[PDB]
């Protein structure tokens, strides 16, 4: 599940989200999104 | 003094008019029969046995399946490579990421996304939109030339000192097509033309709109994207820029089956275009109803 | 002057206790004349008892029942004042029809179309009234879509009445075929229905109405299971015995709305039972595709309009209690999409409302499902919802809603201009 | 034979109580004349019940 | 269409207002001001863009 | 402040075994299902043609029954009360 | 009109050569939208026998029957297959009427006298008048033949429909 990184030390994010892409990720919104996707999929011989 | 064909054609007129539908039952159009056509003088025969209809319907089944079989082939390749490499996939598209995150939910979202993409398999897709230029006559010579020029040993010094310049093969910007799936609201974007560049800092890919603006997908957890290259390399990427890659495999079809279906058109000259090869062109003629008709 | 009848309409539509069974008889009758003729004795009793018991005008919720009460129930059994109220509602519709066209100038046809149709969309047939029970006479440009393909007439089927019809009752859950009455409603009734639903109703209710479906397939069989309905000839033992004999649901429904000393409980239930013989069909939502009149086509002939309409449905003004188990809420319009009713009827819509309380507005900004939400291809854009939200409940508001329906056709501009409007 | 199918479409399909036999409804016999002719729609018995209910409704009019 | 209606609301996701919807809350005296974001849309009286 | 890992080549995301089991099971289900879309389209066209042809036989059966009934009625009339011609 | 008459003439000149008989068709606002019918550049048709074989080829297969090459110097039979495919499409004549009309009223405004059985007169926003030929393998038509309709616009995009001859000739011919 975890992620293996080449750099052992991370970087602090800087500057706007329109010059480098970044996966920001509060855990609550990801859980809500997964539940919403789950309900959406089944909701739509 | 002679009777004229058009005069008896007009005075005889028509008496037949009926609508017919395409086999898919998607379009209707009218067929008209003139009682002065030589069809009536011919007196030829007609036969509509059941075996012929069954054979025609089988041919139609192949004609329909020509696209969905490529969809299925790419799907099966995705799954086979996903088992092949143990499911653990490297980063291939550049974006910043966190080690402290619930990656399992993104894995399940990836499962949802690939299922939803499989449902919305369609004739318009990045695989078909990348296949279509491959079929054009130029692609054989162009790919032959690209492979030949790539297969060049480093120049001997006199070649670089004298004569016409040395050159670099590929342009800095690549031309790509992609399929975008969003799970939070079931929705799939298939007819996408997109630009891609391989970053100089790290060997990873940066993807751009056809305006120069960056794309937003890698940041959004609820989206997965599929990518195909003009040489038919292939990627399936889930949030974080981690992708599964393989060939686009099409050996599951005979040449005529896909070729007759997806043959890109080439023009034959008609009024309002230059006789010089590929010259610039005026605005289209467009015989139109908003203006008083000319002769 | 009709303002007192309009005040009665305001107080009955906005009342929280609008009588429950009026919704069921609506989907039972469908506005078919024979069904209401069969039910006429029941409804006379229902209005007469209701008006004294509760000072509200019943059956106002649907155009069909109001116009059929005005037309057929005018012989008697009512005090004449109530009949006059129904006549006054129909007269309001007639009056707004009178101004809506351009009577002084609308002589003659243009391109095989009435000249009034170009002036105002209220007189144009492309605009389907949101609640429909009969298909129109004219279907020139209209393409009606039920599943995915526009209905080739082979898809549209008549419904037989009195005859055994088990294949249609099996088809209730199905969607692709359309079962219709053999009465293609006239253009004048078409305009009248549009008036009632588009002009009068959202004006008087301030957008708080809604449309719902009833699960007739499962509702009628357990509602009318008991032997009193099955076995009948060609009594008065005790009220508790009658209550047990008709069932808890029916008692909660009819107990003191349609029962009188001359038709006791089981008699009222039996009299209502006769209507089921038409039964109808489950609710469906239709979308109609139509290019505009040949004047508006000049700019963007591409524009195939999209409009959404509910069939076999009914318009409700309050949330049912006894029918919650058998009903589905359908927001499909920028009117008739009250968040309160929908949130009451279903759990998940209520979750949507509670998570996003700002959506609990009534000005048409409440999210409609993406299927119905083709706003830019619709006829009635946002400004109509806004005005209906603000508009006071007087007859002038109803009339200005029809004045807002004037079209932008060059011929419409010409005609408006010639009248110095 | 016909005993099985008529018992089926009365007690199993229609769920109609045993005291409601063919004698207590002539219209029931006239309807099972039709019902057993098709062996589908037996999973959704509610359709058969609603058809019988509306048929007995129309049979009981005054006019 | 009817049976599917609840499934849309099961998703807890708010939706963006359309440009036409936003344009209806600017009062008359300041529809002409710079703060009217939608003004670049309003090209034609008879037509929506 | 927020902290993140910048992208690279040999950094890798490790799936757990359970998700691999789930994904391969779904792959097997998809392979064995036979729910091909082309078959959905062919099924739809088959329903259309069968519907057309069944409707086509219905009215012809009705016409034949009506002709038989008319001939029988004429037989009864000529047996009971012969008319003119 | 004029295209129907002209092509019925022109096919007679080449009936023996082509073994194709003329078929006259009309298109409306249900086959293609207004701007597409306004800007239409080409119309093409292609025949298919009951066995699923195109007519730009001999019945005894072709070297295109091979599986996809997947090579790069060759793409998929790069030039050969492309030129054979260009061989297997034939070009048809067409005319566009950019105004709304009633088809019977337009035809009677023209020189014809349409003698249809009843007043099923039909209205349309615009009309284009195409005509196609369908092939006689011998002096006979196979009901399971399939005929394809292709439409091309100045941007090079195309639309493609196919019809089986039985629906066109359902009882036009079995009665004849």
């Amino acid at each position: 599940s975890l992620l293996h990184t080449f750099w052992r030390l991370p970087v602090a994010v800087f500057f706007e989200p329109h010059e480098e892409n970044v996966l920001r990720c509060p855990e609550r919104v990801l859980r809500r999104l997964l539940e919403d996707a789950a309900v959406t999929m089944r909701g739509g011989d | 003094d002679e009777v004229a064909r058009t005069d008896e054609w007009k005075g005889a007129g028509v008496s037949r008019l009926r609508e017919v539908w395409d086999v898919q039952h998607r379009v209707r159009l009218r067929v008209l029969w003139y009682v002065n056509s030589f069809w009536r003088s011919r007196e030829l025969s007609y036969d509509d046995h059941e075996v012929e209809l069954y054979r025609a319907l089988d041919a139609y089944r192949a004609r329909i399946a020509v696209e969905y079989v490529l969809i299925r082939a790419v799907r099966d390749e995705i799954y086979a490579v996903l088992r092949r490499d143990g499911g653990a996939l490297p980063q291939r598209f550049a974006c910043h990421v966190s080690r402290n995150m619930s990656w399992r939910v993104v894995w399940e979202l990836c499962r949802h996304a690939l299922a939803l993409w499989m449902d919305w398999a369609d004739v318009r897709s990045c695989i078909i939109k990348a296949l279509t230029p491959r079929l054009s006559r130029g692609a054989a010579a162009a790919a032959q030339r690209a492979r030949r020029q790539r297969e060049r040993s480093a120049p001997k010094p006199q070649e670089l000192l004298f004569g016409p310049r040395n050159e670099s093969g590929p342009p800095a910007e690549q031309t790509w097509y992609a399929d975008v799936v969003r799970c939070v609201r079931a929705q799939v974007d298939l007819g996408v033309e997109v630009r891609a560049a391989r970053c100089p800092r790290t060997g990873l890919w940066i993807v751009r709109d056809r305006r120069g603006r960056l794309r937003r997908w890698l940041s959004q957890p609820e989206v997965c994207v599929l990518y195909v290259t003009p040489d038919l390399d292939f990627y399936w990427v889930l949030p974080g820029g981690f992708a599964v890659s393989s060939r686009v495999t099409l050996h599951g079809l005979a040449q005529r089956a896909l070729r007759d279906r997806f043959q890109n058109f080439e023009a034959v000259l008609a009024r309002g275009m230059h006789v010089e090869a590929g010259r610039q062109e005026p605005e289209t003629p467009r015989v139109s109803g908003r203006r008083l008709p000319f002769d | 002057d009709y303002e007192e009848t309009l005040r009665l309409f305001k107080t009955t539509v906005t009342s929280p206790n609008y009588p429950e069974l009026c919704y069921l008889v609506d989907v039972l009758v469908h506005g078919n004349v024979d069904a209401f003729l069969l039910i006429r004795t029941f409804v006379a009793r229902c209005i007469v008892n209701m008006f004294h018991t509760r000072q509200l005008l019943v059956f106002a919720h649907s155009y069909a029942l109001v116009t059929l009460i005005a037309e057929h129930l005018a012989d008697g059994a009512l005090p004449p004042q109530l009949l006059f109220h129904y006549r006054n509602l129909v007269a309001v519709l007639r009056l707004v029809t009178r101004i809506s066209a351009l009577p002084g100038l609308n002589n003659g046809q243009l391109a095989e179309e009435p000249l009034s149709a170009y002036v105002n969309a209220l007189h144009d047939h492309r605009l389907w009234p949101p609640f429909v029970t009969h298909l129109p006479r004219n279907m020139e440009g209209v393409q009606v879509v039920a599943d995915r393909q526009p209905l080739n007439p082979a898809n549209i089927e008549a419904r037989h009445h009195g005859v055994s019809d088990v294949p249609r009752l099996g088809a209730m859950d199905a969607d692709e075929p359309l079962f219709v009455d053999d009465y293609r409603a006239t253009d004048d009734e078409w305009t009248l229905q549009k008036v009632f639903y588009l002009c009068l109703m959202p004006a008087m209710t301030n957008n708080r109405a809604c449309g719902l479906g009833l699960n007739l397939k499962t509702l009628l069989v357990d509602l009318f299971y008991r032997p009193a309905f099955l076995l009948m000839p060609a009594p008065e033992d005790s009220i508790a015995a009658q209550r047990q004999a008709v069932g808890e649901m029916l008692t909660e429904l009819v107990e003191d709305v349609a029962t009188d000393a001359h038709t006791p409980l089981l008699q009222a239930c039996r009299e209502l039972f006769l209507a089921v013989q038409f039964v109808g069909e489950h609710v469906k939502v239709l979308e109609v595709r139509a290019p505009l009149d040949h004047a508006q086509r000049q700019g963007l002939p591409d524009f195939i309009s999209r409009q959404h309409v509910l069939y076999n449905g009914c318009c409700v003004v309050t949330a049912p209690k006894t029918l919650i188990e058998y009903s589905l809420p359908v927001p499909f319009h920028r009117f008739y999409s009250n968040p309160t009713i929908c949130a009451a009827l279903s759990d998940d819509i209520k979750r949507y409302v509670t998570e996003f309380p700002h959506y609990h507005r009534h000005d048409g900004g409440f999210p409609l499902p993406t299927a119905f939400a083709h706003e830019y291809h619709n006829w009635l854009r946002s400004p109509f919802s806004r005005y209906s939200a603000t508009c006071p409940n007087v007859l002038h508001s109803v009339m200005t809603l029809a004045a807002m329906l004037y079209k932008i056709s060059p011929v419409s501009l010409v005609l408006q201009t010639k009248a110095h409007i | 034979k016909r005993d099985e199918k008529h018992r089926h479409v009365v007690n199993v399909v229609l769920e109609l109580p045993t005291e409601i036999s063919e004698a207590t409804h002539p219209v029931l016999a006239t309807m099972l004349s039709k019902y057993t002719r098709m062996s589908s729609l037996f999973n959704d018995k509610c359709a058969f019940k609603l058809d019988l209910l509306r048929m007995v409704a129309v049979s009981r009019t005054r006019r | 269409a009817a049976r599917r209606i609840p499934h849309f609301y099961r998703v807890r996701r708010e939706v963006p207002r359309t440009v036409n919807e936003m344009k209806q809350d600017f009062v008359v005296t300041d529809f002409y001001k710079v703060g009217n974001i939608t003004l670049y849309t309003e090209l034609h009286p008879f037509f929506d863009f | 402040v927020a902290v993140f890992f910048e992208p690279h080549e040999e950094n890798v995301l490790r799936c757990p075994e359970r998700v691999l089991r789930r994904l391969l099971e779904d792959a097997a289900v998809t392979m064995r299902g036979g729910g091909w879309r082309e078959d959905v389209l062919m099924d739809r066209v088959r329903k259309r043609y069968l519907r057309q042809e069944l409707r086509d036989l219905g009215h012809r059966v009705q016409t034949y029954c009506e002709d038989l009934e008319g001939r029988v009625s004429e037989a009864e009339a000529l047996l009971n009360q012969q008319c003119e011609l | 009109m004029e295209t129907h008459l002209y092509s019925d003439l022109a096919f007679e000149a080449r009936f023996a050569d082509d073994e194709q008989l003329p078929l006259h068709l009309v298109l409306d606002q249900e086959v293609l939208s207004n701007e597409e019918a306004e800007t239409l550049r080409y119309v093409y048709y292609r025949n298919v026998d009951s066995a699923g074989r195109s007519t730009g080829r001999a019945p005894g297969g072709d070297e295109d029957d091979a599986p996809a090459s997947d090579d790069a110097e060759d793409a998929v039979g790069g030039d050969r297959a492309f030129d054979r495919e260009r061989r297997t499409w034939q070009r048809a004549c067409f005319r566009v009427l950019p105004r709304p009309l009633e088809l019977l009223d337009y035809l009677r405004q023209s020189g014809l006298t349409v003698t249809l059985e009843k007043e099923q007169r039909v209205r349309m926003f615009y009309a284009v008048f195409t005509t196609l030929g369908l092939r006689c393998p011998d002096n006979r038509l196979s009901g399971a033949q399939t005929l394809h309709l292709r439409l091309v616009w100045p941007d090079g995009s195309y639309r493609d429909w196919e019809f089986l001859a039985r629906d066109l000739l359902r009882e036009e011919m079995e009665a004849n």
